[PDB]
RNA sequence: UACCCGCAGAAGAAGCACCGGCUAACUCCGUGCCAGCAGCCGCGGUAAUACGGAGGGUGCAAGCGUUAAUCGGAAUUACUGGGCGUAAAGCGCACGCAGGCGGUUUGUUAAGUCAGAUGUGAAAUCCCCGGGCUCAACCUGGGAACUGCAUCUGAUACUGGC
RNA sequence: UUAGCUAGUAGGUGGGGUAACGGCUCACCUAGGCGACGAUCCCUAGCUGGUCUGAGAGGAUGACCAGCCACACUGGAACUG
């Protein structure tokens, strides 16, 4: 409002909170990968999303949502998490990358496989 | 309240050319006159009057055209709550130079236009459209 | 780092001709140049506000054989240059040596205008000129390379070349095969399907 | 003159430990309005002259004791 | 129209 | 000893000088006090090469200056006064 | 010199008895290229009906606005409902830089530059309104003589 | 080495994302609320341009995509530039210290304010006009700028003090 | 959701000291000194030129390059010059 009040008490920001806290605010995190769950997400959709809870690098653990049909994840493995949430079941906030570290591509894929991690397949 | 007496000119005669009225008087003040003045100089009233004595009154004779007023807008830039200086470059105009805009300089009153060519410089009064 | 590929496919989208397959018979056609630039170029596209103004450079681009990641840094050049940046873009755009080569006839389509002010077969005031982006100031007058000069080709470019609209700003020779940048193309000597403002806002966004 | 500056006290007990004050109008970078704005100059007093609340004329001079730069050079006005 | 929670 | 030398601003293999009064101690391009001059080796036959303000250096060495090896080659290697 | 574009197309209802009507609003600007300009809304049953009965409204209604050389003089803005709206002038420092929906009523008025930039709402029924209304206004600069000169 | 001249021959060199909308760009098949997509709305329960594949098309190119981070859009902390009857928002009300602001006229002060001048505000960077590497990036000449501070000589309407 | 902080502390005088002024040190003496224009206390952090973004006012940032600073196993100290 009045000059003199934004003199005294002045204008305050109001900072922003990384939707993806996994720590250091950095590209993607390596993690041990605690147990490979499938679940069911909201009212409006019905499938049997496929999700691992992994033990980040930094000692925190996380839920990540696992794209593409079929993957060779288990038990132990060691994937490597990255970002972008999973609106259709919450808390999953990351995505484990596909074929990183011990995780397989998608079997098959030929469309968008940069995505889905997949190596050109005979030109 | 009192605080302000020259945004109680542009406002009374905002609010008289609202009420197309032709004659707005109010208390009399040196500064006021100054500006009335200008007003008169630059054509945006037909002209001031000043019957005071005791008391002074001061008088403005508002000026008309087609289907509205003379002033299009009329508003107070510094105020006793913020004052605003300008150097000679610094010094504002309005519409693209259609329009006065009151600045005080060391050497008396002036219009942006004019203090501009005057070469010098000073608080801006407010802004007449 | 050029198109390279079904270049028609290009001046059916557009719906008007390039200059690509200039060569021989020149003015297109016989392709099926309209009704088809896919599988469904027999549709009605509608387009949107966006459409009839990214189309006008995604066809300026192709109407020079010039690329996006530095077709901006032109516009942006425009920009800095006082002046309609419109007509500026374009004045860049013309002033292009693959350019100056192909519209001094030097060579049939403007693409045929690259194969050798690549392959060292141009040049300027002098030093051999490679790259086909030289930005050719005034009086700067090239010259097909004294070297392989006319050859199996090049002449027959000539021959539809002085058959053509005619540039303005250009004092062309034929045997002594050497043009000159008589001046910097005005926006009165050049146009047609072509509209500065509508590309020049996409790049205000 | 070689820089003078006028200011007003602040304590007359002290002894030899006069210290002073300084206003200045100043814009606030972004808001613009006016405001006050504080310096408290601790000042050299011989023989511990003009008392509190007087207002003076002062020199920055070479130092003499642990934060203390000032030597008054003139006293004005003595009731405030 | 609303999803996930309206 | 203020060292009137020259600092490598050029560019891969296209160097550019720059002779400049300075605390001998410093480092190359590390602070100085004054450009004064330049120094081109390359230029190829055309218009400039070179540019020192004579009239400058001398009021340095005035107040005892050394000046550098690479340096004097300049000073001279453009004349003085013809 | 038609110049005339519609700006958007929405599809209300009306809830009755036995579900809902959907009818159809158009909004369309037109204008010459050398001041007057003029928009009209219109619905109807039927699509194009609307569109159609747009440009009725939108040939009745026309404004005069005062340019100068292709841009606006003195830089202004209007205001209308929820939108505010304000435009600067200069020489087509590219041409016609504001947003959808409001861009339109620059165009067809004839206005090869100024830089814009709508605030408050955007729904383009009430900015169109806004920035018409914003033209308006503005007053006469080579025939300032109204109220200048005296 | 940079560079210059031949030798040979298209030989030796294209991928990635995307196509329901925002957003440029379509169909077939499979599939069946399964499998899966998704940045937001939102797609899938038999004939789906939103899933996977194929055809086709679109946009970028030695790259393309994704994730991450900053500013923008966000007039979404609003000084420029926002608000509070019901949308989030006037302290339950009143007194009042500091502070902010203050009618009117003259004289004076000259601090604020203002104009000219002089120091200074490294260089580089950005910017303006040129130069040089074939161009450009890069390199470079000169200039403007560095919106600031201090000192002094003026100004006096307005503001501050007397 | 830190409001009070400080005895060499603040000043004086007087010896000593330093290259030099100086509480730097000591002795004596007045009792002060800083603080809501935010001291003190926590948390964070190398500062500037600039860099990125923005129409701008600003927001963010200070790798590479240059100026200033600081450290060089942790803590402490002097010596040489």
């Amino acid at each position: 409002a009045t000059v003199n009040q934004l003199v005294r008490k002045p204008r305050a920001r109001k900072v922003a909170k990384s939707n993806v806290p996994a720590l250091e605010a950095c590209p993607q995190k390596r993690g041990v990968c605690t147990r490979v769950y499938t679940t069911t997400p909201k009212k409006p959709n019905s499938a049997l999303r496929k999700v691992c809870r992994v033990r980040l690098t930094n000692g925190f653990e996380v839920t990540s949502y696992i794209g593409g049909e079929g993957h060779n994840l288990q038990e132990h493995s060691v994937i490597l998490i990255r970002g972008g949430r999973v609106k259709d079941l919450p808390g999953v906030r990351y995505h484990t990358v596909r074929g990183a570290l011990d995780c397989s591509g998608v079997k098959d894929r030929k469309q968008a496989r940069s995505k889905y991690g997949v190596k050109r397949p005979k030109a | 309240s009192m605080q302000d007496p020259i945004a109680d000119m542009l406002t009374r005669i905002r609010n008289g050319q609202a009420a197309n009225k032709a004659a707005v008087t109010m208390p009399s003040s040196k500064l006021k006159v100054a500006i009335a003045n200008v007003l008169k100089e630059e054509g945006f009233i037909e002209d001031f009057k000043v019957e005071g004595d005791t008391k002074p009154e001061l008088e403005l004779t508002l000026k008309y055209f087609q289907g509205k007023a003379v002033v299009e807008s009329i508003q107070r830039v510094s105020r006793p709550g913020l004052r605003i200086y300008k150097r000679k470059d610094e010094l504002p105009k309005v519409m693209a130079g259609l329009g006065i805009a009151v600045v005080s300089t060391s050497k008396g009153v002036m219009t942006d236009r004019a203090a501009r060519q005057a070469g010098l410089g000073g608080e801006i009064i407010c802004y007449v459209a | 780092a050029r198109y390279l590929g079904p270049k028609l496919k290009l001046s059916r989208r557009e719906g008007t001709d390039l200059f690509l397959k200039s060569g021989v018979r020149a003015i297109d056609t016989k392709c099926k140049i309209e009704q088809a630039p896919g599988q469904h170029g027999a549709r009605k596209p509608r387009l949107s506000d966006y459409g009839v103004q990214l189309r006008e450079k995604q066809k300026v681009r192709r109407i020079y054989g010039v690329l996006e990641r530095q077709f901006r840094n032109y516009y942006k050049e425009a920009a800095r240059l006082k002046g309609n940046t419109g007509e500026n873009l374009l004045a860049l755009l013309e002033g292009r040596l693959d350019n100056v080569v192909y519209r001094m006839g030097f060579g049939a389509t403007r693409a045929e205008a690259r194969q050798l002010v690549s392959h060292k077969a141009i040049m300027v005031n002098g030093r051999v000129v490679n790259i086909a982006s030289y930005q050719v100031s005034p009086n700067d007058v090239v010259s097909i390379r004294e070297k392989a000069k006319k050859q199996s080709r090049v002449k027959a470019a000539l021959e539809l070349a002085e058959q053509r609209e005619k540039p303005t700003w250009l004092e062309v020779d034929a045997g002594k095969m050497e043009g000159t940048f008589k001046r910097k193309p005005e926006r009165s000597d050049l146009s047609a399907d072509i509209n500065e403002h509508l590309i020049v806002e996409l790049y205000s966004k | 003159k070689i820089r003078t500056l006028q200011g007003r006290v602040v304590s007359d007990k002290m002894e030899k430990s006069i210290v002073v004050a300084i206003e200045r109008f100043v814009k606030h970078p972004i808001y613009g309005k006016f405001i006050k704005r504080t310096t408290k100059l601790h000042v050299h007093d011989e023989n511990n002259e003009c008392g509190i609340g007087d207002v003076v004329e002062i020199r920055e001079c070479r130092p003499l004791s642990k934060t203390k730069s000032w030597t008054l050079v003139r006293v004005v006005e003595k009731a405030v | 129209k609303a999803s996930s929670x309206a | 000893m203020v060292t009137i030398r020259l600092a490598r601003h050029g560019a891969k293999k296209r160097p550019f000088y720059q002779v400049v009064v300075a605390d001998s101690r410093n480092a190359r391009n590390g602070r100085f006090i004054e450009r004064v001059g330049f120094f081109n080796p390359i230029a190829s036959e055309k218009e400039e090469g070179t540019r020192l303000d004579l009239d400058r250096i001398a009021h340095w060495v005035g107040q005892g200056a050394t000046i550098s090896d690479r340096v004097a080659a300049l000073i001279k290697e453009v004349n003085k006064a013809a | 010199e038609l110049q005339e574009k519609l700006i958007a197309v929405n599809r209300v209802s009306k809830t009755v008895k036995g579900g809902r009507i959907f009818s159809f609003t158009a909004l369309t600007v037109v204008g010459d290229g050398n001041g007057r300009v003029g928009f009209g809304y219109g619905k109807a049953r039927e699509v194009p009906a609307a569109i159609q009965k747009a440009m009725e409204k939108a040939r009745r209604n026309m404004i005069n606005v005062a340019l100068n050389n292709g841009t606006l003089q003195h830089p202004v803005k209007g205001v209308h409902t929820g939108s505010r709206v304000f435009m600067q002038p200069a020489s087509e420092g590219t041409g016609i830089i504001a947003g959808g929906a409001m861009r339109a009523v620059l165009e067809v008025a004839g206005v090869h530059n100024v830089l814009a930039k709508a605030y408050g709402s955007t729904n383009p029924i009430n900015v169109v309104r806004a920035t018409i209304d914003g033209l308006e206004n503005m007053n006469s600069p080579e025939m300032v003589a109204a109220k200048r000169g005296k």
